C-alpha cells in the first residue's frame, strides 16, 4: 500500500531468474532512465535475468537483479542500462569487461557505481 | 458531381502508393479527390478533380506528397491562388511541372 | 402438400437474397477471379535475394498493381517468384523487377520496371532474370557506425 | 469558450481536434481551417487565456509519426479581442521530415563521390 | 434472508475489490504522502497533469498543476516529490521524453550541494531544461541540407 | 407501425412509473438481495465460461499480428485497451441478455400467467413497486460487478496465457496496460456496465408483465426479450463507444 | 548457430532465412560459457526441405529488419559453396551482428 | 448422473445425426418449411425482418465498433492508414464468426426451443408417436438440415454487412479516403481466412441447433418451463460459440499466422 509503485513495477512470477539457484545482485546505477522493474537483464544479447526492485537509497538508484543459475560473471561486470529498440523497452546489460578477473559474483554481492 | 468541379490530367513519372479517391490539397486544406491512375506509355495518367468553389493558377504544380511515415498521399496544388490567369478546366499537367515524394528505398540507397 | 403460395413467397426472396449476397462478396469484397486466377496469366523472375518479398504481395508497374505475387521460394542462386498479371496489362519484354518497401514499416511488393515503355511484350510463363534488391538496414547501420566511430574525436 | 484566428500560409498537415499550446502546455485546440484565397485561417481557443496582438503562431510537428500542434507565444500590451487574427507575418510554418529526407536524399545522390573523396 | 445476505455481501465485496483494482491500476493512484513543490520552466514542451516525477530516473511523485505565467512568457509547474526524499538548493529539473508518441516525465538531478531546500521552494528558471522540441531539431537541418 | 410504437410507449410509460416508485416510495431491501443473488448465481460461470476463451483468442490474435508486424512489445497495450472498452461491455451485454434478462422475463411471466401479478393488485399493492424496481436495481448492480470481473479476468488471463505460451515479455505487458487506457475508458467503461444493466432489467420486467399466456407464451415472451435486449444493447453500446472515443485517452 | 551476441530484438520466433526466403523460425537462445567466455548459442528449428540447397559453407548474419522490427537469421550461399549439406552434427558460425542502435 | 447426463446428450445428438438422411429422403416440405421460417422468422418478429434484420443490425454494430475504435487509437498514435487492414484482421478472426454466431443462437436457436418446448407441452410429440413416426427425425433432424442450409447465406450477409459498415464508417463518418481503405483491405486479406471462418461458422451452427433442439425436445414444467429452457439454451450456445471459435482459431493459425507485412 504504502510502497505501492503501480502494476508495473510488481515482481511477477516466472521466466529466467526466478527458478531457485538463481543469483541476486544489486546495481548502483547513477540514472535508470525511467527503468520499471520486470524488464529483462541480458548477458551477451541473451534475456537471462530480471530486475526486481528499483528503490533508491540515499539518492543514487539501486536495482535488484535476479539471473538465472550457470552464468559466471566476474567482479568487474559492466553494467549499462540501454534501449532494446526504439519503438520498445530497456534493459540491463551485464558484460565482462576486456581484462575479466579470477573472482566471480556471488549472491549478494555489488556492482558499484563505477561499473 | 460532374461539371460541379474542374477536372486536370497529370502525367507522372512515378504513382506509388496514390489511389483514386485519395485527396487533393490546396495549402494543407482538402479541395477535391483524383478520379482515375492509368499507365500511359512510360508515364502514369492521373485523373483528378478539386471543387469548383477554388481557384487554380493556370502554371500550378501538382506535387504528390506523403505526409508521414504511413499516411495516405495527396496530390497538392503548390502555388495558391492570388489573381491572372487560372487553370481551365481540362488542363493537362506534363512531367515538368509534377512531384513525387523521394521514397524510402532511394533514401537507404 | 404445404404449397402455401406464402412461404414459398418466402423461399424465393430468400433465395434472391442468398444469390445477391454471394455474388456481391465473391466479386467486390473477396475479389475470388483474382485470388483464383481468373482472366491472368502467370510470370515468373529470378532474383539474386528475396530483399523480404512474400506471397500475396501486390505486382506493380510503377507503383500501379497490375497483380499479386503467388509464391516466392528459395533457389540455388537466388530467389524465385512466381506471380499472375491481368491480361489487360502488356509489359515490354525488356523489364526489371526490383523489390520495393513501401515505407519504413513494411509492405514489400515487386515493380516491374521499363524505361523504354513498348516493343515486344512477355509471354505467359515466361521468366525475367534481370532483378535488384534495396540496401538491407543492417549494411547501413554496420556502415554508419564504422564511419562514426573511426573520426578522432580528441581531434576534434 | 472564444474563438480566435490566425493567418497560415499553410496547414503543414494539422487537422482539427490539434492542441494549441503556450510555453509548451494545452491552452485549446484546431476548430476550423478555411482557405481564404493567399492565406489559410486556422480557428483556435485559448481556453480563457489572454494573449497579446503582437503574439506568434507556429505550427509544429510534435513526434516523429507525424502529430501536428500550435505554438503560441504571447507578446505586446495590446489584448486581442475574441475572433481577432494574428497577421500573417507573425506567423510561420514548420519544415516538414519529408522535405529534410527530399532535400538530403536528392542532394546526396548528385554528389561526384570520388571527387569529393579525392578533395579531401 | 440472512445467507444469501452474507453470500451478497461477500461476492459483492469481490466484485467491487476487482472493479476498485481496475480503477488503482488505470488511474495510476498513490498511496504515500507527498510535498509539493515548484519549478520554473520556459518551455515545458507537452507535460501533463498525472505524468510522473522521477528523482534520477526512480518515481518518487506525480505531476499536480502547470500554469503560465509572467503573461504567457514561462510555465510555472506545481509537482509532488515522495516526503521521504529531500531536495537540495542545487537540486536541477528537466523534462524528458518517455516514448516517441508524446509522453513525458519530470527528471530531478541531486546536484553537488548539502543545503536542504526548504518544502514548498520554487526551483529557477536558471537551473530547469526543456525537452528535444523536435520541431527545432527538424528544422535545424535545413540550411545544412 | 402503430403497435410497435404503442408497445414502445407503454415500455417508456412502464419505466417512467419505475423511476417514479424508485424515487419516491420505499425501496425493497429483502427483494432487491433476492434479486441480486439470482442474477448472480445464473451468470457467474456463464460469464466466465465466456469471457476467458475470447479474451485469450483476441490475446492470441494481437501476439501473432503484432510479431508478424514485428512490434510485440506493445502487446500489453491493445490488450488493455478492448479489454476494458469493448470486451467487458460486450461480455456483460452477451451474458446479461442471454441469462438475466431472459430469467426476469421468464420468472414474471410465471407470475402472470398464476395470477399472482393479479393477486398482489386485489391487494392494493402496486406490483411495479414491489416487483420491478428491486430487480432493475438488481440487474444494474450485477451487470456492475460482472464488467468489473469480466475485465480484470480477461486481462490476468491475458497475460497468463501470452507469457506462458507465445513466449512474451511480462514486463513489457503489465508497463504498457496504462499506455492507451485512464480514467476515460474505466469510466465509459462502468457507464455503459450500468446502462445495459438498467436497460436489460426493464425490458425483461417489461416483457415478463405481458406476457400472453396459452402454451406458448411464455417461451415467446423470453425469445422476445432477449432478441431485444441484444439489440438495444449493441445500439447503446455503438453510441457510448462513440461518446467515450470522442474523449480518448490518446487525445 | 554459435555467435558472438544474440542481438537485441532476436527472441523465439524469429525467422530464419535463406537468400531471404523464410525456411524455419528460431526455437531457442542460451549463453554458453566457450574457453570461459559467454557466447550466444542459437537452436534454429528448420523444415528440411531446403536443407538439401543450403552448402554446409553458408554464411549466417544476425541481421535487423527494419529500424523498428526484429532481427532474423539469414544464410547465404558463399562464393565456393561446399558440395555437402548442412545437418544437425555441423556446427555453423555467425559472421557477425549487425550493430544495435544503443 | 453427471455421466449419465452426458450419454442422454450424446444419445440425442447420434439419434439426431443418423435420421439425416431419412430427414432428407422422406420430409423434404417439412425441410423447405423450416428452411422458410428460420429465413423470415416467425411471430411477431418476422414483421421486422426475421432473423436476416437481427443479423445484420448485430453485425452492422459490430463493424461499427471495430472502425470508429481502431480508427481513433491509430489516429492518436498517428498510423491511421492501416485501419482498413486492421479491421480486415478483426472482422474475419474475432468478431464476426463469434457475433453472428451469437447472434443466431438467440434467434433461430431461441424459436427452435420454443417450438419444440411448446410441441412438448402440447403433446404433439406424443401425436407423432402415436402415428408411428419418428420424433426426433421429424423434428430435430429437419430442423439441422434447415439451419445447414440457411447458415451459409445468413454468414455471408454478416460478414458483407460487417465490411460494409466498418468501411462506410472509416471512409465517411472519419472522412478517410476511399482509395487508401480499399487498398489495404484488399492487400491484407486472404479469401483463405474467409473460407476457414465459414467452415467454423457452418460446424457452431450444427453445434447450436444441436443444443437447442435438445433442450426444446426435452421440456417440462408447462409453459413456465420453456422460459427456463431457452435461458439454458442461450448460456449453453454462447460458451459453445466461444469455445468452437477460440479452438477452430488455435488450430488454424496456431504456427502459421498467414499475415506479412516486413521482411
Amino acid at each position: 500500500c504504502g510502497q505501492w509503485r503501480g502494476i508495473a513495477n510488481v515482481p511477477l512470477p516466472g521466466g529466467p531468474g526466478t527458478e531457485s539457484g538463481s543469483m541476486t545482485l544489486y546495481v548502483q546505477m547513477p540514472e535508470t532512465l525511467a527503468l520499471n522493474a520486470n524488464s529483462r537483464v541480458r548477458v551477451r544479447d541473451v534475456f537471462v535475468g530480471r530486475v526486481r526492485k528499483i528503490e533508491l537509497i540515499n539518492w543514487v538508484p539501486t536495482l535488484t537483479v535476479d539471473v538465472e543459475p550457470g552464468i559466471k560473471l566476474p567482479k568487474n561486470t559492466l553494467a549499462k542500462i540501454g534501449q532494446t529498440s526504439l519503438l520498445g523497452s530497456q534493459h540491463v546489460e551485464l558484460n565482462p569487461p576486456e581484462d575479466p578477473s579470477s573472482e566471480l559474483l556471488r549472491d549478494g554481492d555489488t556492482i558499484p557505481l563505477a561499473q | 458531381r460532374k461539371l460541379t468541379n474542374t477536372t486536370v490530367t497529370a502525367y507522372f513519372p512515378e504513382v506509388l502508393a496514390l489511389y483514386p479517391g485519395d485527396k487533393v490539397l490546396i495549402m494543407g486544406v482538402r479541395v477535391g479527390s483524383i478520379d482515375s491512375i492509368e499507365t500511359a506509355g512510360d508515364k502514369m495518367k492521373v485523373v483528378f478533380h478539386f471543387n469548383n468553389k477554388y481557384k487554380v493558377p493556370e502554371n500550378a504544380t501538382a506535387s504528390i506528397l506523403n505526409p508521414s511515415l504511413v499516411a495516405s498521399r495527396v496530390i497538392q496544388l503548390s502555388p495558391p491562388y492570388t489573381g491572372g490567369p487560372t487553370l481551365r478546366d481540362g488542363a493537362v499537367l506534363d512531367v515538368d511541372r509534377t512531384q513525387v515524394p523521394i521514397e524510402y528505398d532511394e533514401v537507404r540507397n | 402438400m404445404l404449397l402455401t403460395r406464402f412461404i414459398k413467397m418466402q423461399l424465393v426472396i430468400f433465395l434472391t437474397l442468398t444469390l445477391v449476397a454471394l455474388v456481391v462478396l465473391a466479386l467486390f469484397y473477396l475479389r475470388l477471379p483474382t485470388w483464383a486466377g481468373l482472366g491472368m496469366y502467370k510470370l515468373n523472375a529470378d532474383l539474386p535475394n528475396s530483399g523480404g518479398l512474400y506471397a500475396t504481395a501486390n505486382v506493380t508497374y510503377r507503383g500501379t498493381t497490375i497483380g499479386k505475387v503467388t509464391s516466392v521460394e528459395p533457389s540455388e542462386s537466388g530467389a524465385r517468384v512466381e506471380m499472375n498479371i491481368y491480361d489487360r496489362y502488356k509489359i515490354p519484354a525488356d523489364a526489371t523487377a526490383n523489390v520495393h518497401s513501401v515505407s519504413a514499416v513494411g509492405e514489400q511488393f515487386i515493380d516491374l520496371t521499363s524505361d523504354s515503355g513498348g516493343g515486344a511484350y512477355f509471354q505467359p510463363g515466361d521468366t525475367i532474370t534481370k532483378a535488384t534488391v534495396p540496401a538491407e538496414v543492417g549494411p547501413a547501420l554496420d556502415a554508419a557506425e564504422k564511419g562514426l566511430a573511426v573520426l578522432p574525436k580528441e581531434k576534434i | 469558450v472564444p474563438t480566435y484566428y490566425g493567418q497560415f500560409a499553410d496547414t503543414g498537415g494539422l487537422n482539427i481536434g490539434d492542441k494549441v499550446r503556450i510555453a509548451g502546455m494545452d491552452v485549446g485546440n484546431v476548430k476550423s481551417m478555411e482557405i481564404d484565397g493567399d492565406k489559410v485561417v486556422i480557428g483556435y481557443t485559448l481556453g480563457g487565456r489572454t494573449i497579446g496582438t503582437e503574439s506568434r503562431a507556429a505550427i509544429r510537428t510534435d513526434t516523429i509519426l507525424g502529430r501536428k500542434n500550435i505554438e503560441i507565444e504571447p507578446r505586446g500590451s495590446e489584448t486581442l479581442k475574441p475572433r481577432g487574427v494574428l497577421p500573417v507575418g507573425q506567423t510561420s510554418a514548420p519544415y516538414q521530415i519529408y522535405d529534410a529526407f527530399l532535400d538530403v536524399t536528392r542532394n546526396a545522390a548528385g554528389w561526384d563521390t570520388q571527387a569529393v573523396r579525392q578533395s579531401l | 434472508i440472512k445467507g444469501t445476505l452474507f453470500k451478497l455481501g461477500i461476492f459483492s465485496l469481490v466484485l467491487l475489490t476487482f472493479t476498485a483494482l481496475i480503477f488503482v491500476v488505470f488511474g495510476q493512484i498513490r498511496f504515500n504522502r507527498t510535498t509539493e513543490y515548484s519549478a520554473i520552466f520556459k518551455n515545458v514542451s507537452g507535460l501533463r497533469d498525472g505524468q510522473f516525477v522521477r528523482a534520477a530516473g526512480v518515481e518518487v511523485g506525480k505531476v499536480k498543476s502547470v500554469d503560465l505565467i509572467n503573461g504567457g512568457e514561462q510555465a510555472e509547474v506545481k509537482f509532488t516529490v515522495e516526503r521521504s526524499l529531500p531536495l537540495f538548493q542545487e537540486t536541477t529539473a528537466a523534462i524528458r521524453y518517455q516514448d516517441l508518441i508524446g509522453n513525458r516525465y519530470l527528471e530531478l538531478k541531486r546536484g553537488d550541494s548539502d543545503q536542504i531546500l526548504p518544502p514548498g521552494s520554487t526551483i529557477p528558471v536558471e537551473r530547469t531544461e526543456p525537452a528535444l522540441d523536435l520541431d527545432a531539431l527538424v528544422g535545424g537541418f535545413r540550411p545544412l541540407f | 407501425l402503430e403497435k410497435p410504437l404503442a408497445t414502445v410507449g407503454g415500455f417508456f410509460k412502464m419505466s417512467v412509473m419505475t423511476g417514479k416508485a424508485l424515487f419516491t416510495r420505499p425501496f425493497q431491501w429483502k427483494e432487491f438481495v433476492l434479486q441480486s443473488w439470482f442474477l448472480i448465481r445464473v451468470a457467474f460461470l456463464p460469464t466466465l465460461a465466456v469471457s476467458i476463451p475470447l479474451t485469450v483468442l483476441i490475446i492470441f490474435t494481437l501476439n501473432i499480428l503484432l510479431a508478424e508486424f514485428g512490434a510485440a512489445d506493445v502487446s500489453g497495450a491493445g490488450a488493455a485497451l478492448g479489454a476494458v472498452t469493448q470486451l467487458g461491455p460486450l461480455v456483460t451485454v452477451l451474458v446479461v441478455a442471454g441469462a438475466g434478462s431472459t430469467a426476469i422475463c421468464a420468472d414474471l411471466g410465471a407470475r402472470t400467467v398464476r395470477e399472482e401479478i393479479d393477486a398482489l393488485e386485489v391487494l392494493g399493492i402496486d406490483p411495479i413497486e414491489r416487483l420491478v424496481v428491486p430487480r432493475v436495481v438488481a440487474s444494474t448492480f450485477v451487470a456492475f460487478m460482472l464488467n468489473g470481473a469480466v475485465i480484470t479476468i480477461g486481462l490476468v488471463g491475458g497475460f497468463f496465457f501470452g507469457v506462458y505460451i507465445q513466449n512474451v515479455s511480462a514486463g513489457a505487458y503489465v508497463s504498457t496496460l496504462t499506455l492507451l487506457t485512464g480514467f476515460p475508458e474505466v469510466l465509459i467503461s462502468v457507464v455503459k456496465a450500468t446502462l445495459f444493466g438498467m436497460i436489460a432489467g426493464l425490458v425483461g420486467c417489461y416483457r415478463g408483465l405481458t406476457v400472453a399466456g396459452g402454451s406458448k407464451g411464455v417461451g415467446t415472451a423470453v425469445n422476445e426479450t432477449l432478441v431485444l435486449c441484444v439489440v438495444a444493447l449493441f445500439a447503446v453500446n455503438v453510441v457510448l463507444t462513440t461518446i467515450g472515443v470522442r474523449f480518448g485517452t490518446g487525445r | 548457430v554459435l555467435s558472438g551476441r544474440a542481438g537485441l530484438s532476436m527472441d523465439p520466433g524469429s525467422k530464419v532465412t535463406f537468400n531471404g526466403v523464410p525456411i524455419g523460425r528460431l526455437a531457442s537462445i542460451d549463453v554458453v560459457e566457450v574457453d570461459d567466455n559467454p557466447e550466444a548459442r542459437l537452436t534454429l528449428d528448420v523444415d528440411p526441405k531446403y536443407l538439401d540447397l543450403i552448402p554446409e559453407n553458408a554464411n549466417v548474419e544476425l541481421r535487423a529488419t527494419t529500424v523498428f522490427g526484429n532481427k532474423y537469421i539469414s544464410f547465404l550461399s558463399p562464393k565456393n559453396p561446399s558440395a555437402e549439406r548442412l545437418s544437425a552434427s555441423t556446427p555453423i558460425r555467425a559472421q557477425g551482428v549487425t550493430t544495435e542502435f544503443n | 448422473r453427471f455421466l449419465d447426463s452426458m450419454g442422454h446428450v450424446a444419445w440425442f445428438v447420434v439419434q439426431a445425426i443418423v435420421h439425416v438422411p431419412h430427414a432428407f429422403r422422406h420430409y423434404r416440405r417439412e425441410s423447405l418449411r423450416l428452411v422458410a421460417e428460420i429465413g423470415m422468422g416467425t411471430g411477431a418478429m418476422a414483421v421486422i425482418g426475421g432473423t436476416v434484420a437481427i443479423i445484420g443490425f448485430v453485425t452492422l454494430s459490430a463493424g461499427s465498433l471495430i472502425a470508429i475504435q481502431g480508427f481513433a487509437s491509430l489516429g492518436n498514435i498517428g498510423v491511421e492508414a492501416f485501419t482498413g487492414f486492421f479491421a480486415a484482421l478483426a472482422n474475419i478472426r474475432v468478431v464476426a464468426p463469434v457475433v453472428t454466431g451469437q447472434a443466431l443462437a438467440a434467434t433461430v436457436g431461441a424459436g427452435a426451443t420454443a417450438e419444440l418446448g411448446a410441441m412438448r407441452i402440447s403433446e404433439e410429440v406424443d401425436a407423432l408417436e402415436v402415428m408411428g413416426i419418428k420424433s426426433i427425425s421429424y423434428l430435430v433432424s429437419t430442423r439441422i438440415m434447415a439451419g445447414a442450409i440457411v447458415i451459409i447465406p445468413l454468414y455471408a450477409m454478416a460478414i458483407l454487412l460487417s465490411f460494409m459498415s466498418a468501411q462506410l464508417v472509416t471512409t465517411i463518418f472519419y472522412s478517410q479516403s476511399v482509395g487508401t481503405y480499399e487498398h489495404y483491405f484488399h492487400t491484407f486479406l486472404r479469401v483463405d481466412d474467409v473460407m476457414w471462418s465459414f467452415l467454423e461458422v457452418i460446424i457452431m451452427s450444427v453445434i447450436v441447433m444441436l443444443n437447442h433442439c435438445y433442450f426444446g425436445y426435452f421440456a417440462s414444467g408447462g409453459a413456465v418451463g420453456v422460459g427456463e429452457a431457452v435461458g439454458r439454451s442461450m448460456r449453453t450456445s454462447l460458451i459453445a460459440i466461444v469455445l468452437v471459435v477460440l479452438l477452430a482459431s488455435l488450430a488454424l493459425y496456431g504456427t502459421d499466422p498467414n499475415f506479412n507485412l516486413t521482411v
